RNA sequence: AACAAUUGGAGGGCAAGUCUGGUGCCAGCAGCCGCGGUAAUUCCCUCCAAUAGCGUAUAUU
């Protein structure tokens, strides 16, 4: 079975496997990414959402 | 050896549409009121 | 069959040469005449290009299953001492 | 005018502030994909109480964090087709418009003439 | 003004030493603006100032700007001790420390601004 | 699973790792680190074999820097983690030391025979670096980046 | 099986185009373009049977109170020329009185 | 989506671990003569 | 409340709560197998 | 991004006195300003007239944890135009302004300060703003500034304290309503550094629990801070206004 | 196109090809096989696991 350049090495595809589920996880969750950076603070880039309450409630 | 014909080639294919629904004139004019074919 | 794992075997009669299916379970099953214990029992071939391997009158090691006839119960591994899967590949010739 | 929001007051629906409107419920075909937003379909996008504003001044940002003269415009609009990209804008249109004009009937318009020919 | 001064036993020491591994780790925002830029930037895991300051006032400004970011603060005794500390070859007045994700000089951190709330 | 397959894929991800066989040796030998660890601690203090025996296993701990040299004691011993290991591996004491570019770049400047770790030059990026030695880990002296000869492709450069 | 199965036995396989000939007439319908006219005539003769079983099952002395509101689809005789099946609609043009035109006269 | 969780692996259990202990685990235990602290920190090698 | 926080391990025997919480995700499930307890999907020692 | 200039309309938030400006490439949370054309630590606003008057200074999930929470999707805040708010750890008065911009000119803020420096900004704020009164004491000790508070509503807590929870628990104990509202701020580093968040974070909800408040919700506040979480509970009764 | 990583499994797509069923145009199993063409052709794969190791059978615990 004709197989693929990054399955010839298992460390390049357990790479390219972590860099997939570390992009798929901004996704789901929210990650901290820095805080305001050089520019400080140009609002609320990607939108915000009135309504939506994303919260456990305790 | 070889025909033009044979070989394998692209094919370009435009996506279908078809034309509307055409009723015709009498069938329109005489079915009922609740389903009479409205058109400006 | 639970005293050894692996039984050898002469291929008797490839039963059902003649089906329409290619891979149907009809065309897959081979006729085995048991050395050791003189029975016959059928085996899953497990590719019609594997049945082309496998021929009249060899020596044919066969294995168990585990899990279109559901009751043929063996299954068909080497042909002529080469593995049949060996065999299906281009690996070894017999 | 809300009471508990401090008066903001009813939106004054003109066809500018209509097309600002439009424009923030399409801002993600705005920034063609080097932005995406928040996903927000609801139906009625004209909201109940607005008030158009502009931002002031940050007293620590005044060199680069500012519009000037020639870019102070006059609506929402009007800054999206003063930016960049416009070009780009109708570049991706005439793909679209390219797509929708497949097989529709300027094309069985020629296979006709073709045949009749 | 030095009302979170840290103890010569040790504490001084080991915040100068973990000064020095920063250094060492790139994690070091050295001198009073630097370290103002990161308390008002809000990297800033942990921040030491210098009560040998000739006039105290020149840092006396960080302790608000990180009172509302809300990061501790401690003065070591000595901007020579801390100027070398860091590895400077003058004098360090106000040295702040960031932090990343996993490393276990952020553990070193956690653990010296917990000394630092044992102060304030 | 699939808590074990994330988690040894967060370990595969944080750490550059080729496999999961490393991760499964890391935790079978925090198992027996562990192990004894519990094993000291079903006695009573003031049992001589668990001051001295446990004595000597922080003080070997400490001396290979898992367990911190603040915290000197048997539960906190106890609760250590293959993050520890993995943290105390030369790999990452060369990535995190900032000689290399990222974590495989680490990898390949070890098994490349770049680095060195005092007088010995390491190739296996396995090697447990103790913390008094954690400070000379260095470029190799013959390599391009710790002077010597340029290598092969500014030799064919030049040529 | 799809294990039990090569990399040659997964080729797909190819379209014939037209000869070049035939290209003049256009695209050589396989399966697709066959299964798209014939679903797109299935549902117009669908729509086109309940039509007809609507025509002749009306019933001829029915009342309704948009009849007061509307014109009917008339007939060949009484519409001629303009007519089709259909019942006319409103584009919301209305005949405009007097006054309010004067003031859209002074306006132009 | 919870704090500290890698695609259904949490990473915010740790030694001392916590342990909600149910009446069905109590009662087997005491039946099973197994102590409980002891056979816990046994199955886990760590302190909870 | 392992719903609320999602720390603790869970010590339970039956199949009904054991299958309840096999639903939702990173959590321990410690048993008791006769001889020595058992964890489920604690994926350390 | 959200340059000097740019046209933004405002539309109110889903809480009682907060207000969203969305513009063109952007959104930007905000509140109405009490005392119009000041800034208070020079940040960007929000002028418009009624169709002069109407101002909207600019509020940042960064420098407010209040806003990483309304950001991060907080079901209530408990304040609105008309509320008392006793705001513990007022460094500078800045989300002490912004609280005092959401309660208005009906409301009142009681910040609470230990340090003298921020004191004195927060007196300069606080001599801008008529809402909020200046109270530069220990949260410790709420018998100093017992003659100064009554029975607020709600209670912000934002202290870098290990002992937070109690002292938010004898703040309640003094000047909290039958069921009240509090709204804590949690930093994990700060309570416990050596333990993981979640778990300093349900351990500092149980210290409310057993301190008799009832958690309604939490949530981490992490696009914007790191391990740090806000807590919404309530004092003494399940539903908040009682 | 090399100094040429494997072993297992799951799944998708395909002809002027084939076979079977049946109240057209559907469905099934399947397809290295198609008009021409072999110096003829340059065309279709994705996911999971272990990974210099892995599959399979029985005894089984």
């Amino acid at each position: 079975p004709n197989r693929k350049k990054e399955q010839r090495n298992p460390r390049v595809k357990k790479r390219k496997k972590y860099e997939e589920k570390q992009k798929k996880l901004r996704s789901v969750k929210a990650v901290y990414k820095g805080g305001e950076g050089p520019g400080g603070y140009q609002g609320e880039l990607s939108g915000i959402k009135t309504n939506l309450v994303k919260s456990v409630k305790l | 050896p070889q025909n033009p014909n044979s070989t394998y080639r692209k094919i370009e294919r435009p996506e279908r549409h078809f034309n509307p629904l055409r009723v015709p004139k009498n069938l329109a004019a005489e079915l009922p009121f609740k389903s009479q074919i409205v058109q400006t | 069959f639970g005293g050894s794992s692996h039984a050898k075997g002469i291929v008797l009669e490839k039963v059902g040469v003649e089906a329409k299916q290619p891979n149907s379970a009809i065309r897959k099953c081979v006729r085995v005449q048991l050395i050791k214990n003189g029975k016959k029992v059928t085996a899953f071939v497990p590719n019609d290009g594997c049945l082309n391997f496998v021929d009249e009158n060899d020596e044919v090691l066969l294995a168990g299953f585990g899990r279109d006839i559901p009751g043929v119960r063996f299954k068909v591994v080497k042909v002529s001492g080469v593995g049949l899967l060996a065999l299906w590949k281009e690996k070894k010739e017999k | 005018t809300l009471s508990d929001w401090y008066n903001i007051p009813r939106t004054n629906l003109t066809p500018e502030l209509k097309r600002d409107l439009q424009l923030l419920r399409m801002r993600d075909v705005v920034a063609m994909g080097k932005q995406f937003f928040k996903k927000d379909n609801r139906k009625d996008f004209v909201p109940e109480y607005c008030q158009v504003g502009t931002i002031i001044a940050g007293a620590t940002d005044g060199v680069s964090g500012r519009l000037t003269r020639k870019e102070r415009k006059r609506t929402i609009v009007e800054e999206v087709l003063s930016s960049d990209s416009v070009s780009k804008y109708k570049r991706k249109y005439h793909e679209i418009q390219e797509h929708k004009k497949s097989g529709r009937k300027g094309y069985y318009k020629k296979l006709m003439a073709a045949r009749k020919r | 003004a030095a009302w979170p001064k840290a103890e010569d036993p040790a504490l001084v020491q080991e915040l100068l030493d973990c000064v020095q591994q920063a250094s060492h780790y790139r994690q070091l925002k050295k001198g009073a603006n630097e370290t103002t830029k990161s308390v008002n930037r809000g990297t800033s895991e942990l921040v030491i100032l210098a009560a040998d300051t000739q006039p105290l006032s020149i840092v006396l400004h960080i302790p608000l700007i990180c009172e509302e970011k809300n990061v501790p603060y401690v003065y070591v005794p000595s901007k020579v001790a801390l100027g070398r500390a860091c590895g400077v070859s003058r004098a360090v007045i106000a040295v702040s420390l960031t932090s990343n994700e996993a490393s276990d000089l952020n553990s070193k951190i956690r653990a010296l601004r917990d000394k630092v709330e044992r102060l304030a | 699973e699939a808590a074990r397959l994330d988690s040894e894929l967060k370990l595969v991800g944080e750490y550059g790792l080729r496999n999961k066989r490393e991760v499964w040796r890391v935790l079978l030998t925090l198992s027996k680190i562990r192990r004894a660890a519990r094993i000291l601690l079903t006695l009573d203090e003031k049992d001589p074999k668990r001051l001295f025996e446990g004595n000597a296993l922080i003080r070997r701990l400490v001396r290979i820097g898992v367990l911190d040299e603040s915290r000197m004691k048997l539960d906190y011993v106890l609760a250590l983690k293959a993050e520890d290991f993995l943290e105390r591996r030369l790999q990452t004491l060369v990535y995190k030391l900032g000689l290399a570019k990222s974590i495989h770049h680490a990898r390949v400047l070890i098994r490349q025979r770049h680095i060195r770790v005092g007088k010995q030059i390491v190739n296996v990026p396995s090697f447990m670096v103790r913390l008094d030695s954690q400070k000379h880990i260095d470029f190799a002296l013959t390599s391009p980046f710790g002077g010597g000869r340029p290598g092969r492709v500014r030799r064919k450069k030049a040529k | 099986m799809s294990s039990l199965r090569h990399a040659i036995q997964r080729r797909a396989h190819k379209e014939r185009a037209q000869p070049l000939e035939r290209q003049r007439l256009g695209i050589l319908e396989k399966k697709k373009d066959y299964r798209l006219r014939a679903r797109d005539y299935k549902k117009k003769q669908a729509v086109l049977k309940s039509l007809r079983q609507k025509a002749a099952e009306r019933n001829e002395d029915e009342f309704y109170f948009g009849m007061m509101s509307r014109k009917g689809p008339g007939s060949a005789l009484t519409r001629g020329k303009g007519f089709t099946g259909t019942v006319d609609g409103d584009r919301g043009n209305k005949a405009l009185s007097v006054e309010t035109v004067r003031l859209l006269k002074t306006q132009d | 989506m919870p704090s500290s969780m890698f695609f259904e692996h949490n990473e915010a259990l740790v030694p001392p671990y916590n342990v909600l202990v149910d009446t069905n685990f109590l009662s087997r235990t005491v039946g099973a003569k197994l102590p409980l602290l002891e056979s816990a920190m046994d199955c886990l090698y760590a302190s909870v | 409340r392992v719903q609320k926080h999602r720390i603790y391990i869970v010590a339970t025997n039956d199949r009904d709560l054991k299958r309840r919480i096999r639903k939702i995700p990173g959590v321990p499930i410690m048993s008791v197998q006769k001889g020595k307890y058992a964890i489920e999907r604690l994926p350390g020692a | 991004g959200a340059k000097a200039g740019k046209k933004v309309i405002v539309e109110p938030h889903r809480h009682k006195g907060v207000f969203v400006a969305r513009g063109g490439k952007e959104d930007l949370l905000c509140t109405a300003n009490l005392v119009p054309g000041e800034s208070v630590y020079g940040e960007k606003r929000i002028s418009v007239e009624t169709p002069t008057k109407t101002e909207y200074r600019i509020w940042n999930p960064f420098r407010s944890k209040l806003a990483a929470g309304i950001l991060g999707g907080l079901e209530t805040i408990y304040m609105k135009p008309g509320s008392k708010v006793l705001y513990l750890g007022a460094a500078s008065g800045t989300s002490v302004s912004h609280v005092a911009d959401i309660v208005g000119p009906t409301g009142a803020v009681y910040a609470v300060e230990f340090s003298h420096r921020s004191g004195r900004d927060l007196i300069n704020m606080a001599t801008r703003r008529t809402n909020v009164i200046p109270i530069v004491e220990d949260a410790r000790k709420p018998m100093a500034y017992r003659m100064l508070v009554p029975m607020v509503d709600v209670i912000f807590a934002d202290v870098a304290q290990p002992d937070q929870a109690r002292i938010v628990g004898i703040n309640a104990r003094l000047f909290l309503k039958q069921g009240g509202g509090l709204l804590i701020s949690i930093k994990a580093s700060c309570i416990d550094s050596t333990a993981p968040p979640e778990q300093v974070f349900a351990s500092e909800v149980q210290k409310l629990r057993e301190d008799k408040f009832f958690p309604k919700e939490q949530l981490t506040l992490e696009p914007y801070e790191r391990d740090h979480a806000m807590v919404s509970c309530v004092y003494l009764q399940k539903e908040f206004e009682g």
